RNA sequence: GCUGGCGACCAUAGCAAGAGUGAACCACCUGAUCCCUUCCCGAACUCAGAAGUGAAACCUCUUAGCGCUGAUGGUAGUGUGGGAUUACCCAUGUGAGAGUAAGUCAUCGCCAGCU
RNA sequence: CGGAGGAGUACGAAGGUGCGCUCAGCGUGGUCGGAAAUCACGCGUAGAGUAUAAAGGCAAAAGCGCGCUUAACUGCGAGAC
């Protein structure tokens, strides 16, 4: 008789939307884990490390700042 | 009978071997070496017994580098034991064998003795052997 | 010292190590003391005893330090109280070192336990020192077991020529 | 030394902030010698008001004091309501807020900029 | 000027995985020449002058010619591509000196 | 042309070594009276000032030492069609990683002082 | 009935906020005191930590302290997964 057999459920993370698309306010656009991409203008951070969009426009992603981090942005 | 000392997991997948030996495949550490021309496995008791051949040819009188190391283990089941009921229990280490990776490399001994214990070892081998010399490029 | 040091001391060290700008001429930045007193889990009360030693020795109040890290080797927890320590500068510490060179010195029974050398290896000298008597404060009597210092100078000298030659001006034994 | 290095440290996270929040800043920068404010936009790269004691009107008196600091304050108060700013964020840079700091927002508070 | 290799101008239509492995079974070996001041310029050698200049040692640290046409080149060995398994030459590299 | 503040950018821009700077600026610097401060300490934070020094620090310049950037060509892999089954070959499209030549001791913006 | 591990909790602070602070390791010296307790100066360096398994994260530190506190609120809620 084995010792695993176990596994958990899945979870469904990843990039909702991507770079070009037009959003509207309280879109999801990135679920993780943890901040594999960070917060630009006009998009916010929730308690699970979800980004949303907080204004209508067009998502950008980019790569910024002294560290490299991965930034997405939404631009009206 | 080499093995790893200690290892982070007991069993892994079988997997597939393709490709070539880009790497390992260059005359390092003596003057001339015996290398594989087809794939496949090569076990610890074959790696012992060709080394053992070698050695006893050679008499000792110089140096022999081993340059494979067998890092895989595998499994088999208990025997009269059904399908199924998870993976057997490790049985014996092997290592890869890619074309024109070279196994043995001998320092120290005039060609023709070397020659003659590598004709010795590759009767022991499971696979097709080729003997190379160092170059400059 | 403070002032007798601002006068002779300076313009003598720059002469003696032949030193081009007054900013380089060694200082003396702080004087701490330490111990360690371990174990202190088992009574309870030595350490008390000794923040009263530091607030007799040092007119300053002493700040109790804890373990970092917990070893089963000895007997000290995460972060339990296992030293004492004290810091001092300015004119305070100028009246520490005088205080203590001039009395405690003669007062220990052995002599030349300080050599010119057991600097750090970049102007900044370490002392060990046992027994708190030999300070002013009570005999062996009204107090509780003895204790021993450590007494870390630290100087701007760069190297253990300017520390040697700062810490003899002010009169150290070697 | 670690005394700029941490003071910079210190500045940073309010910085950050007042950038994310998009307002109009105006900082200050503390010298042994003098004191600076200076106002800047919301994108944080063009100087919209400046005042501080290297100028002519100030650069006589003693310049490192609250006195100064309160004058260079209603300067900066002053210089900023003709270029047009009401609201701003004030911006300690890593300083405590206190002292010559304190007294340059409260004479900028009483020259009229709402913080 | 004691080694000399004849060569042929390796074109771009004659670039790419295909047409070396063309190449290589017309028993011709893929180089390409680069160095100070000018434009690498990519050629074509023969299979039995490359191993005939290998065999010797020399061939590693003397100046030798490689000659297309009637441009000629005054290059030095740089870097060698062998088969894994056969040892076969597959590619060179050639410096200007 | 030098100095300070705030940004763009995040190593071709960084580290390391060597050398320079005091008119103004900045930095050390004086001591601790009132503000304020240290699980002790004017060390930091803070106040009130200029008797000294550009020593340290920070800036500026030089160096390819460490680092970083990096072709061309070839090789590996791979979508489609065909041929084979130790995992390859052909036609066609695509094409790394490593390594080689080579490059680099950044480049811009706003405001204010001193010539 | 493939290969490996965890959960059936904890916390009125281990929550909120304002202010403040950086770990781990090694080397030199310093009473007991050393392989390793605490003190002091350096060197190189995220290798520490994050109540708990692993993963994705963590400089405006999400790691670590202090003062005051109860937003561990009520009615909801555009828009999304
Ligand atoms: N942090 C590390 C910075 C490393 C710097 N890149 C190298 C450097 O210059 N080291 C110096 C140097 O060893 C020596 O000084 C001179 N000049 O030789 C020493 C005497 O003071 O001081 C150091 N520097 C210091 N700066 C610090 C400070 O202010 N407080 C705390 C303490 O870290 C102080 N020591």
């Amino acid at each position: 008789s084995t010792k695993n057999g176990r596994d958990s459920n899945p979870k469904m993370l990843g990039v909702k939307v991507y770079g070009g698309q037009t959003v509207t306010a309280g879109n999801i656009i990135v679920r993780q884990r943890g901040t594999e991409f960070h917060a630009g203008a006009n998009v916010g951070m929730g308690r699970d490390h979800t980004l949303f969009a907080t204004a209508d426009g067009v998502v950008k992603f980019e790569v910024k700042g002294q560290f490299g981090r991965r930034y997405v942005k939404v631009e009206t | 009978m080499l093995q790893p000392k200690r290892t982070k997991f007991r069993k892994v997948h079988k997997g597939r071997n393709t490709g070539l030996a880009h790497r390992g495949s260059t005359v390092s550490f003596g003057s001339i070496a015996i290398k594989a021309t087809e794939r496949g496995r090569m076990t610890a008791r074959q790696i012992e017994a060709a080394r053992r051949t070698i050695s006893r040819r050679i008499k000792r009188g110089g140096k022999i580098f081993i340059r494979v190391f067998p890092d895989k283990p595998i499994t088999e089941k208990p025997l009269e034991v059904r399908m199924g009921n998870g993976k057997g229990n490790v049985e014996y280490w092997v290592c890869e064998i890619k074309p024109g990776k070279i196994l043995y490399e001998i320092e120290g001994v005039n060609e023709d003795l070397a020659r003659e214990a590598f004709a010795l070892a590759a009767a022991k081998l499971p696979f097709k052997t080729t003997i190379v010399t160092r170059t400059v490029m | 010292l403070k002032a007798r040091y601002n006068d002779e001391l300076k313009a003598k060290l720059q002469e003696e190590l032949s030193i081009k700008n007054v900013m380089e001429i060694p200082r003396i930045t702080k004087i701490t003391l330490n111990m360690g007193v371990g174990a202190a889990a088992t009574d309870k009360k030595l350490l008390d005893g000794a923040v009263a030693d530091m607030q007799l020795i040092a007119g300053q109040k002493p700040v109790v330090t804890l373990a970092r890290k917990s070893i089963a080797g000895f007997k000290i927890r995460d972060g339990w109280p296992i030293g004492c320590k004290v810091t001092l500068r300015g004119d305070q510490m100028y009246e520490f070192l005088d205080r203590l060179i001039s009395i405690a010195i003669p007062r220990i029974r052995d002599f030349r336990g300080f050599s010119a050398k057991s600097f750090d290896g970049r102007g900044n000298y370490s002392m060990g020192l046992k027994e708190q008597i030999v300070f002013p404060e009570i005999d062996f009597d009204k107090i509780d077991r003895i204790r021993g210092m450590d007494i870390t100078i630290t100087t701007t000298a760069r190297t253990d020529d300017e520390g040697r030659a700062l810490m003899r001006a002010f009169g150290f034994p070697f | 030394n670690e005394k700029k290095q941490s003071r910079l440290r210190r500045a940073k996270s309010t910085r950050l902030h007042i950038r994310a929040l998009g307002a109009t800043r105006l900082c200050v920068n503390r010298t042994p010698r003098h004191i600076y404010a200076q106002v800047i936009s919301a994108d944080g790269g063009k100087v919209l008001a400046q005042a501080s004691t290297l100028d002519a009107s100030l650069r006589s008196g003693t310049t490192g004091n609250i006195e100064a600091a309160t004058k260079v304050g209603a300067l900066i108060a002053e210089r900023a309501k003709a270029a047009g700013v009401t609201k701003v964020a004030f911006d300690r840079s890593g300083f405590k807020y206190h002292g010559r700091i304190k007294a340059l927002a409260d004479a900028a508070r009483e020259g009229g900029l709402e913080f | 000027a004691n080694f000399v290799l004849n060569a042929q101008a390796r074109a771009e239509d004659k670039q790419g995985k295909g047409a070396s492995r063309r190449l290589r079974r017309e028993s011709l070996v893929p180089a390409i020449i680069y160095g100070g001041n000018a434009e690498p310029v990519a050629v074509t050698l023969e299979l039995r002058e490359l191993v005939k200049a290998l065999e010797s040692n020399v061939f590693f640290e003397e100046v030798v010619e490689i000659k297309v046409g009637d441009k000629v080149e005054n290059v030095k060995i740089q870097a060698l591509q062998r088969h894994p398994a056969k040892n076969t030459p597959m590619h060179a590299d050639f410096k200007r000196a």
